[PDB]
């Protein structure tokens, strides 16, 4: 089973940390260090503000994207994997192509 | 003169440069016990500041992993982030790297790291001067023939510089 | 007696907090953490921001859901049984299998 | 592969850090202080608030702005280097012609 | 090379720092004291708050004005000089002739 | 060279400290203590804050005034007299007849 | 709990004394008992290791005051080489 987010939220998973290859050749263990990097595991029903229609997401599911981990950034368990929880507005770009 | 274990009287004669400086990172042994360190024709570092997250530095350390030579390090002090990885990337083969705290005392270390750097043809990075962490090519860093590192000592069995170079150090010390 | 939600507000009860059954057959002590799985005991009125009629909530009574649980989340007991109050808002997920 | 900020976010990076070119023919290193300048390497789609439309962004892909560099400034790697990600509000000024 | 402002952004510079002249006669030294006078060097595009086109700026360029100097201003050097880039809002008054 | 508010902003001058009417007959001495009455000296355009027009200050010049010393209130040297500068906001009241 | 259901019988004993004095004697543990000293320090993490990493033995006694493993299994060419070590 999986989630269906409550509008506005998107549900991501986080991306390997410190990826071995920093600065070179130079492989370095992970200590301390965190990676803003993620996929789009699902897309809520849209924004619900100002009353009016519902607007849709921009993120499609199973995109890669770029965000913020902030304040509106949550942390589920579900199943027994970590997902992020975060709103349309913290995810900060797209890795495309 | 020192005291003998013996009843009988024994010289000891040292060849080369050497110090009384441990190494940092007990666990990357080159090849033989006591904790020695052996590089082969090493490439050696000398700053005037210690390495902790400030691991960024990383472009100079990268650029002797692509050399595929052994790096040596002589700084005030090295701190257990940098150790960490360090320590993995000897023993994984991406590099050997052992890193030697640099001689005692502020002035005394620093006055000292001159000649090391120069007597093995490089440059000390001087934070002081035009000089930063990351700020620094492979060809700054110094060479030598190998090294030997034990708990307590550093030794260097030859550092590649010219003699105009050894002399124009041990001339400016008639001062 | 029970309760129907004040307007933008859902009622939901929690599940139980790290239950024995985590990764595997091993039963994993409690280490003062909380479960953010519920249930809608109740539905508010609505949204009655922006004077634009008062526009129903999307989460219907019994569903289950995925929720943060924060400063918007309150403690209320009823006919001395523990309760969840949060807004529309707070909740982060469905789960519908 | 380049990037695609996702809407009001705008994508920059930042002009050389105190380059030697303070006070006259002074070289002056850097050893504690930042830059102001930097160029707009992606725009996003636009502002989603306030439903009719979404407002395009004022500032062209290429140019080199003045920014106010803020809590609202996130730093990630791309094709290993260091940008800057900051919403139109953020970005105080275009240096043109 | 010269700025141009971006929406309800204005760029003015500082006329002098305590001048010895206040008081009468007296010329009294600078002992921790900054002016508040400013000359407007550039005029952002106007506000873009609520859709609305885009909201001009009661003040022109070239205008004289008198200006509250808070964390809004920021400092940035142009041709090799101390210019300030602040909102409208931080724009007090301005004096005419 | 006098003063020219800018919209929403009210230019007042304070009125005298803790006048030597206190208690009747008695005159209390002037001793850590501040005034909030003033008269405005200058009328800004007026609020612009909501999509068209500008809308007038209820407030004219040579008006005897009550204010809210606040934040939004600001200090100003004209001719080396002392000005506040304050929007209309901040005026609690007028001192009629 | 988890040893009194019979989840799992497992329980732990403190290292020998002092960083270097607990940390030096961490790796004859291991490579006796045939397992892989977890390198906080070096390139390993606390979740991150195998079943097999973890070392063997027939059985172990512990009492308040001592700890003892009557016998890890691990080879002799580990055994000596730990002891080889030992001569400097």
């Amino acid at each position: 089973m999986n989630i269906r987010p409550l509008h506005d939220r998107v549900i991501v998973k986080r991306k390997e940390v410190e990826t071995k290859s920093a600065g070179g050749i130079v492989l370095t263990g992970s200590a301390a260090a965190k990676s803003t990097r993620g996929e789009v595991l699902a897309v809520g029903n849209g924004r619900i503000l100002e009353n009016g229609e519902v607007k849709p997401l921009d993120v499609k599911v199973g995109d890669i994207v770029i965000f913020n981990d902030g304040y509106g950034v949550k942390s589920e368990k579900i199943d027994n994997e970590e997902v992020l929880i975060m709103s349309e507005s913290d995810i900060l770009a797209i890795v495309e192509a | 003169v020192e005291d003998g274990t013996g009843l009988q009287d024994e010289l000891d004669v040292v060849e080369g440069m050497q110090f009384d400086r441990g190494y940092l990172s007990p666990y990357f042994i080159n090849k033989p016990e006591t904790g020695a360190v052996e590089l082969e024709s090493p490439f050696i570092l000398l700053a005037d500041k210690k390495i902790s997250n400030i691991r960024e530095m990383l472009p100079v350390l990268e650029a002797v992993a692509k050399a595929g030579k052994p790096l040596l390090i002589i700084a005030e002090d090295v701190e257990g982030e940098a150790l960490a990885t360090l320590v993995v990337n000897t023993m994984r083969g991406i590099v050997k790297v052992a890193a030697v705290k640099a001689p005692g005392f502020g002035d005394r270390r620093k006055a000292m790291l001159q000649d090391i750097a120069t007597l093995t043809g490089g440059t000390v990075i001087s934070e002081e001067i035009g000089m930063e962490l990351e700020k620094a090519t492979l060809e700054d860093l110094g060479q030598a023939k190998r090294v030997v590192i034990n708990k307590d000592t550093t030794t260097i069995i030859d550092g590649v510089g010219e003699e105009a170079a050894i002399q124009g150090r041990v001339a400016q010390i008639r001062q």
